[PDB]
């Protein structure tokens, strides 16, 4: 264990010597270390890592945590749970995000519009309705034998 | 089908709406019209356990086909004649439905001619 | 067992060739036999009527 | 053990690789790896395969069996 | 149900068109056939849907076993860009693969004839919808097209696998189940459809272009895909199109949804529920 | 995978990596072998005609626009080898790569099932235990006073000892421990 | 810029150690030191069929609605073997063209 | 021949 | 067959006689005959031996009918003895009514499975009995809470009787 | 069953086979200890193409940094041996 | 014909402009990061294949990450109007929304039952 | 209504048998994939029997086999609706699974 408060995370660094001590604690460089902007919730002196998922790490390089794609002693991202390879990916795609979203939305909207068009202009066959005997199967579909239904008549043609 | 193009492109007033068929009295163009016969009765359709979709006017051919299948359960390739009889009855029923469709369409044409004359 | 080959065609055994040829032949024989017997792959067997040739008298319309 | 064929057997004449070499020499270019790719078009794999040759596999014997079955059916009835 | 099934069969056929992994091609084919069954359920024909369930079970089991034999013989090589001359080097597996592909496309008097063609007749003769009908027929043509893609890029052209041949055959545990499922995929649809009691009665009075439409569009898809594959044989680089990128990236649905829904959900869950 | 990356990639390295990636994506586009050879010769000709520039800024701009063209018309689903990242069967046998220290936790019955192997294993453990101190001494004696230290490691300098930190890569599990 | 002699010599020595370790991974010849047609169908079908049939006949038919079947699809023109209730056939069948 | 020792955890317990 | 047709009705089966118009043998009949001779006969012998042993060591058990204690309506409030006895007999009747409802549901399911395609027509009396018993159950036990009691059931019945009496005024 | 194991002699023979089919070099001059630039007269593009051919021959990918470290057929053979765990 | 990145699907190292306009300051920074990585790797490797090691490796980076995620948030939380508004809306808005949803639904159901327009068809056990 | 019921329940029992053999500590002495493949094919035959029976008479059984709980006029009980769909899909799935099991015995070798 032997984990003491001078190497545990602390409060926000407000002086250059505090920032140097925080960078030395987190095994970073002084200019690379950059804490959160004191935007409310309790980020202390914890660094702002560049917000890229573990899929974008070099996969041929052998890591100390090979599943995490991260070496021993490297600063962990705050959202490592989000950014593990079991979860959210941020790797670059061959197609840009905005045009991917526009293509997907346009495809879905086009299909919905064409389904509405085909609903308002249905396709059928030049036939009349199907004819069923015995008052359109009144007793077989369920009716009171005491009550006499209105007789529907299927005339021959 | 060309009926769909004629309904959606030429006009929909003279081409029939398939929900409201017939929209004319059945005893209009016929001085006398025969009742459609139904060979199979309710009791034997119930005993033959036909589904309510297939209790139409070819139920007797369906009953004969099912009886053939039950009798010759082995060698299932033996009720081809009963199958063809049932299918031909269904084809005739579909032809009757097409006749009803065309009758309603020409009745709408006659109504259009009458409204033009008046 | 089959010996590996470096860059030539592998030594085919007779059994796999015979089995594949038999399966393909059986498939085509079944296709030809069923098409010969029941030709409902084309047109059905009911000769779809044309409503335009149905007469006004058999459809029951009144004239003017 | 595994025995390697003579690499000198891998020539490129009479090949799509030969057509590629001609089209590259039209613009003053040379393909070095052609003999490395040459084995894929040699005697084991030289025959072109067509879609009818794939689909109509076994069609001759299937048709022969169909003819024999028709003859047997006619002989029976 | 009809609209959902038509949409998924068209979309998954589109995704299956420009795919390279054999398992991915047959997975999207499976999704397309499930969409076709959903279309059949959109009509009032559940029994035809169940018939296609049994028929498709035979088909895809046999196709996946053929693909697994191809993969095992090519040493876990799963994409079609590294295989060829399968009709010459693995004649049994290629023959069963062609049987399964033809049966899936709906070559007549196979197991696919007795379900898929009745489905096509029902969807042509039903009073349901127009756009669903149109994209169902288009999806059937695309089914023929990706089956042709499999057949061409696997069983045809020239060898592209690594040189060291290690294709082992004549294993009974490999040949016998593929033989049994080939027998199923040839005869079982006929046997089942002639033993099934008549329910959900069909209509058989239809014009010739509503009866043979499925066969026509399957042949058309085969011819179109063969022509496109010969165009790939032609020695020229084409310009990449957004339709092809859309198809090969699965409509961008996995990328977009699987990156925006987990990110928003997990980030909201942490940054509100826990730490706020 | 066996050499650790340096601090930065040189211009020659970046050009070679782009060349290899462009050839792979070109193959993925033109699947067929003759077509691939034709277009690979064309790509090699382009690299040869931009090869000799004698202007670092012009060369870097050429590399930048070449990477732009590659990202513009790369294959969306390129060919990936099996047992390579992103491909099938990449981390397939990691569930079978047992890390070899569980043999210490093996029961005496199980150790008795393989006596000669465990005798050889005991010999290996004795060799590691005897070599560790000289490994540490060599690593401390390696001239890295301050500043530039790379991830490389030295060999066995004197006669009779072992390269430092050898155990974790000599006794690694086999790539197919099946 | 290939291999500097530093990492070249390291790779050579590590390679020799790896070859020795992999050679030592081999098994000795004595290692590991260990300490009819239808009988399966009789054992694994007939006995479970006996148990299942006992449970079906004497613990389901003894209960009211555990096994319920539908009607056996009586057709016009057969004999019911329960009370002697042969049912009459259909009518004259006016259409006999096909 | 060429049988190799596969490394397995202690399954005895 | 401990069950009786008075409480579990079942119409008599009407199976048709076979008419084997084909010349092929029936594998179903052959397999049923072999199945009888191989499986049914030893199982019958084992059950007959077991029943003989039971008839040797025959014993009896009874029903334990309870008699009607005075109900919640006819004794004073705050008397925990009468309230306890009325609550226990009401819980007893509640459990009995639960199983009456279960009997009617089993009867309805049996009707539907027996009739199959004709369930919409000839299950009229089973569905009618199910609807009437459902209406009575909803009138007596529906809106009572998870702490349902004789007092709560009485309060619900009195409210319903008041509403019916008020409606009967006009 | 499938996948016969590969030995050092087979790896050396296949590497020498591909390099003899390069057709750019080796008019019966190639050895196993011949450097690609020192005594074979190649450049970096040629070495990259050689690595690509070795990858396509053996069915697996050599990563870029190790690949650019490789400069001789002997160390190509050693790399294949180290990756595939040869001489068990 | 240009790739537009985002927080998801970010920009490649082959497309960012900083890779091509390099400076000696950035080269020195990269060398220093390599030195830090190499020192940590050497320490880990010594601790990893030390034969006298009988336990695991403690990973103070992971310990710091866990402590910062768990026991540091309230010591380093400062109330601001922004997080006060965020906490109020996130803790009350869903509650009030589902309150009005369930209240309106149950009031409608109770009114329908009392006026008799809602019938329980076969709902015996609720 | 005896042979049909015992065939359905025998399908289930023959499927459950290799599970018990797996948790019965004799796997190391038998050929488990071959034994399971034989179990699946015998299940397929026993499932072919009610397929023929349903093709004959179409009886549509409603077996119960067990009663689990009775909770305030809700009888949660085991029940099998042996239907057209159930019978045909059982036969097809058993045939397919027999083929897949033998293919897996070939395919997952050295696993
Ligand atoms: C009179 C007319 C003018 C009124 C007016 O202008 O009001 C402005 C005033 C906001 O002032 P501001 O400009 O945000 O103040 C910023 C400071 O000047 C500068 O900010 P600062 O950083 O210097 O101050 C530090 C911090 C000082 O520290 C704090 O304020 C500590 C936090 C105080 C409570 C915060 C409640 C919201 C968070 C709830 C979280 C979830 C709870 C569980 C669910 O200040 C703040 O957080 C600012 C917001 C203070 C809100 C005070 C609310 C008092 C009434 C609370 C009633 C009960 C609420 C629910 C309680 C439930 C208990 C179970 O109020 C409003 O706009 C709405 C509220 C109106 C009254 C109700
Ligand atoms: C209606 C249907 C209702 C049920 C529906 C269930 C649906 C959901 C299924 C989820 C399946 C999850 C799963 O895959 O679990 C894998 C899990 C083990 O699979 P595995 O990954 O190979 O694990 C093996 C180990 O990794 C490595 O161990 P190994 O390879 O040496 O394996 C040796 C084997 C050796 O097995 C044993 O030693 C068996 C231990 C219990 C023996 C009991 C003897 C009683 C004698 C009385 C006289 O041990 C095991 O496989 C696991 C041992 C623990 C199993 C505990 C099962 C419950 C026992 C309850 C006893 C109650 C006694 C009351 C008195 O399997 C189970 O938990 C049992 C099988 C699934 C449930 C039973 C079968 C279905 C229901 C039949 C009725
Ligand atoms: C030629 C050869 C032919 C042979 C034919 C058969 C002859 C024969 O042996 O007849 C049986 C013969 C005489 O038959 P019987 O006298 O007519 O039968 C009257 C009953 O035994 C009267 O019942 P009992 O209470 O006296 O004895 C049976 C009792 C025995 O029970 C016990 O003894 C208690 C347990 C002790 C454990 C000790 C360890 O079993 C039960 O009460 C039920 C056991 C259920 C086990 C399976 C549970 C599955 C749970 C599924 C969970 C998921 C549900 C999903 C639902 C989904 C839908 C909602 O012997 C027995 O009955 C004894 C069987 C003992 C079986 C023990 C193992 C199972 C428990
Ligand atoms: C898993 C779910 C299994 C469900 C079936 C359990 C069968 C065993 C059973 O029900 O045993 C209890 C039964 C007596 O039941 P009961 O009549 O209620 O007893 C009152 C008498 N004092 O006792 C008996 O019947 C005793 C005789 C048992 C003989 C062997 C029974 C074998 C049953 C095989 C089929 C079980 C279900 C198969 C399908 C499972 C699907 C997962
Ligand atoms: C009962 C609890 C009541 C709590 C009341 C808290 C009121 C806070 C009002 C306020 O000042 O809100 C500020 C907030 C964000 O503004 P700011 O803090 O400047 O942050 C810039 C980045 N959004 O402003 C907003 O979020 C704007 C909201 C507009 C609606
Ligand atoms: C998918 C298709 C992808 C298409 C990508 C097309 C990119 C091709 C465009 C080019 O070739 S522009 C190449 C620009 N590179 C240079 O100018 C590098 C020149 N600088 C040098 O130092 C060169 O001499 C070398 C080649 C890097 C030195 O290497 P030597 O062989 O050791």
């Amino acid at each position: 264990f032997h984990m003491t408060k001078d190497m545990l995370p602390g409060s926000y660094p407000r002086t250059p010597e505090e920032r140097a001590a925080a960078a030395k604690k987190y095994n970073m460089r002084v200019e690379d270390y950059e804490p959160y902007p004191d935007d409310g919730m309790g980020y202390g002196d914890y660094p702002m890592l560049p917000n890229r998922s573990q899929h974008e790490r070099d996969p041929w390089y052998q890591w100390d945590h090979s599943e995490l794609r991260m070496n021993w002693g490297e600063p962990i991202h705050w959202d490592l749970d989000m950014y593990i390879r079991n979860r959210v990916d941020t790797s670059p795609t061959p197609v840009s995000w905005d045009v991917m979203c526009k293509h997907l939305f346009g495809f879905v909207a086009f299909m919905v519009f064409m389904f509405w068009v085909g609903h308002v202009f249905p396709s059928y066959q030049p036939v009349g309705p199907k004819q069923y005997p015995y008052n359109n199967l009144y007793l077989e579909r369920g009716g009171d034998p005491t009550k006499e239904p209105e007789p529907v008549v299927h005339y021959d043609i | 089908g060309a009926h769909l193009t004629r309904r959606y492109l030429w006009d929909a007033s003279v081409e029939p709406d398939p929900e409201k068929i017939p929209s004319f009295p059945p005893d209009l163009g016929f001085p006398e019209r025969k009742e459609r016969v139904m060979v199979a009765t309710q009791q034997e359709m119930m005993d033959a356990q036909l589904t309510l979709q297939q209790r139409d006017y070819c139920a007797h051919y369906l009953i004969r086909l099912l009886k053939c299948k039950r009798d010759s359960f082995p060698n299932f390739l033996a009720c081809k004649h009963e199958q063809h009889d049932w299918d031909y009855c269904e084809h005739l029923d579909y032809v009757k439905r097409m006749k009803e469709f065309e009758r309603e369409r020409r009745l709408l044409q006659r109504k259009k001619r009458r409204a033009l004359k008046e | 067992h089959i010996q590996p080959r470096y860059r030539e065609f592998p030594q085919l055994t007779r059994s796999q060739v015979i089995q594949g040829e038999f399966l393909s032949s059986l498939m085509w024989f079944w296709i030809l036999w069923r098409f010969w017997h029941d030709s409902d792959a084309v047109l059905g067997h009911f000769s779809y009527p044309d409503p335009s040739q149905w007469t006004d008298e058999e459809l029951g319309i009144p004239p003017d | 053990k595994m025995e390697l064929p003579d690499y000198r057997q891998w020539k490129i004449e009479g090949t799509p690789l030969e057509t590629v070499q001609k089209k590259l020499a039209a613009r003053g270019l040379r393909d070095p790896w052609a003999r490395n790719e040459a084995w894929r078009y040699m005697g084991g794999f030289a025959g072109n395969i067509t879609f009818p040759s794939v689909i109509l596999k076994g069609f001759k014997w299937g048709f022969a069996a169909f003819v024999v079955a028709l003859g047997a059916e006619y002989f029976l009835d | 149900m009809l609209c959902l099934g038509a949409l998924t069969t068209l979309f998954t056929a589109i995704c299956a068109l420009t795919q390279n992994d054999i398992k991915k091609i047959i997975a999207f084919s499976t999704s397309s056939q499930l969409g076709l069954m959903m279309v059949t359920l959109g009509m009032n024909q559940p029994h035809l849907a169940f018939l296609h369930i049994c028929t498709h079970a035979f088909f895809k089991a046999m196709l996946f076993m053929c693909s697994g034999s191809i993969i095992h013989s090519l040493a876990d090589e799963q994409d079609i860009r590294k295989m060829g001359n399968i009709t010459k080097i693995m004649p049994f597996t290629s023959s069963c693969l062609v049987i399964g592909s033809l049966a899936l496309t709906g070559m007549p008097f196979l197991t696919g004839f007795y379900s898929k063609d009745l489905i096509i007749e029902a969807i042509n003769t039903c009073n349901t919808n127009a756009w669903a009908l149109l994209i169902t027929l288009i999806a059937t043509s695309m089914t023929a097209m990706y089956s042709m893609r499999i057949i061409y890029f696997v069983t045809m052209t020239k060898p592209r696998f690594p040189p060291l041949i290690s294709i082992n055959e004549n294993d009974p545990d490999l040949m016998n189940p593929i033989k049994r499922l080939a027998f199923g995929s040839i005869f079982a649809g006929f046997v089942i459809s002639y033993n099934i009691p008549p329910t959900s009665i069909p209509v058989l009075t239809m014009p010739w272009f509503l009866k043979t439409t499925a066969l026509i569009i399957s042949v058309l898809g085969f011819l179109i895909a063969l022509e496109l594959n010969n165009l790939t044989m032609k020695l020229s680089m084409n310009k990449a199109n957004p339709y092809s990128s859309f198809s090969t990236l699965l409509g961008f649905f996995p990328s977009i949804i699987h990156r925006i829904t987990p990110m928003k959900s997990l980030n909201l869950s942490l940054k509100t529920s826990l730490t706020l | 995978a066996f050499c650790a990356p340096p601090a930065y990639l040189t211009h020659q390295q970046k050009v070679l990596r782009l060349y290899k990636r462009a050839l792979r994506h070109l193959e993925s586009w033109c699947i067929h072998r003759d077509k691939y050879r034709y277009f690979a010769c064309l790509m090699r000709a382009r690299f040869e005609e931009h090869k000799n520039e004698k202007d670092m800024m012009r060369a870097t701009q050429l590399l930048r626009e070449a990477e732009e063209e590659f990202w513009q018309n790369q294959h969306p689903q390129p060919y990936i080898f099996p047992d390579s990242p992103g491909g099938t069967s990449f981390e397939r046998y990691e569930c079978y790569k047992v890390p070899e220290w569980c043999l210490d936790y093996w029961h005496p019955s199980e150790k008795a099932m393989y006596p000669d192997y465990f005798s050889k294993r005991e010999q290996w453990k004795k060799l590691r235990m005897e070599s560790w101190d000289r490994e540490v001494k060599q690593l401390q004696e390696e001239t890295s006073p301050d500043g530039i230290m790379t991830e490389a490691l030295p060999p066995a300098r004197r006669e009779g000892d072992l390269p430092p930190l050898w155990w974790h890569i000599v006794t690694r599990p086999r790539e197919r421990p099946t | 810029s290939g291999y500097t002699p530093d990492e070249k010599l390291r790779l050579q020595q590590l390679r020799e150690l790896r070859r020795r370790w992999l050679k030592d991974q081999e098994l000795s010849p004595r290692e590991p030191v260990l300490p009819r047609s239808s009988l399966f169908a009789v054992s694994h079908v007939l006995i479970p069929m006996w148990f299942v049939h006992y449970y079906v006949k004497y613990h389901m038919a003894t209960k009211p609605y555990t096994i319920v079947s539908s009607k056996p699809r009586i057709f016009p023109g057969d004999t019911i073997l329960e009370t002697g209730e042969v049912i009459p056939p259909m009518r004259d069948f006016p259409d006999q063209h096909h | 021949g060429k049988r190799l020792f596969v490394v397995k955890p202690s399954l005895y317990y | 067959d401990s069950w009786d047709k008075d409480v579990y009705p079942e119409p008599p089966s009407r199976t048709p006689a076979p008419s084997p118009q084909t010349s092929l043998p029936n594998p179903i009949t052959y397999l049923t005959k072999a199945y009888d001779l191989v499986v049914d006969w030893p199982v019958t012998l084992v059950r007959e031996f077991i029943e003989r042993q039971h008839a040797k060591n025959r014993t009896y058990y009874y029903h334990r009918q309870y008699r009607r204690v005075p109900d919640i309506t006819e004794c004073k409030e705050g008397d925990v003895l009468c309230i306890y006895e009325a609550e226990m007999q009401w819980r007893r009747d509640f459990k009995v009514d639960q199983e009456i409802m279960n009997i009617i549901q089993e009867r309805l399911k049996a009707c539907q499975q027996r009739e199959g395609e004709n369930y919409q027509q000839n299950c009229a009396k089973e569905l009618e009995q199910f609807t009437k018993v459902t209406k009575a159950y909803q009138d007596r036990y529906l809106d009572l809470g998870a702490y349902y009691s004789a007092r709560k059931c009485l309060a619900k019945q009195k409210q319903r009787m008041l509403e019916e009496r008020k409606a009967a005024r006009q | 069953s499938d996948a016969p194991p590969l030995t050092l002699d087979g790896i050396k023979d296949r590497v020498l086979y591909v390099l003899k089919l390069y057709d750019k070099i080796d008019p019966e001059k190639l050895s196993v200890n011949s450097h690609f630039m020192k005594d074979l007269g190649l450049d970096s593009l040629d070495q990259v193409e050689i690595i690509m051919a070795m990858e396509d021959e053996f069915g697996f990918e050599i990563p870029d940094i190790d690949a650019e470290k490789l400069m001789c057929p002997q160390e190509i053979v050693d790399y294949i041996a180290d990756k595939k765990d040869v001489y068990e | 014909s240009k790739y537009k990145p985002a927080p998801l699907a970010t920009l490649p190292s082959t497309l960012d402009p900083a890779e091509y306009d390099v400076s000696p300051e950035t080269r020195r920074a990269q060398v220093e990061r390599l030195s830090i990585r190499a020192r940590l790797k050497r320490e880990y490797l010594l601790q990893y294949n030390d034969p006298k090691r009988v336990s695991h490796i403690e990973d103070p980076a992971l310990i710091r990450w866990t402590y910062a995620r768990s026991a540091n948030i309230y010591p380093n939380f400062r109330p601001t109007p922004k997080n006060s508004l965020l906490g109020a809306v996130a803790g009350f808005g869903p509650l009030i929304f589902w309150y009005y949803v369930f209240k309106t639904d149950r009031d409608r159901k109770e009114r329908l039952i009392q006026e008799g327009k809602l019938d329980r068809k076969f709902n015996i056990s609720y | 209504m005896n042979i049909f019921t015992t065939s359905i329940l025998l399908i289930f029992i023959l499927l459950l048998s290799p599970i018990l053999i797996s948790m019965s500590n004799l796997i190391k002495h038998i050929n488990f994939p071959l034994y399971t493949t034989t179990s699946i094919k015998f299940s397929f035959i026993i499932s072919l029997l009610p397929l023929l029976m349903f093709f004959h008479n179409n009886m549509e059984y409603m077996i119960t086999t067990w009663h689990w709980v009775t909770m305030n006029s809700m009888e949660l009980k085991m029940s099998f609706k042996t239907d057209f769909f159930s019978i045909l899909f059982t036969s097809v799935a058993l045939f397919v699974t027999w083929s897949i099991m033998q293919f897996s015995s070939w395919y997952m070798h050295s696993d």
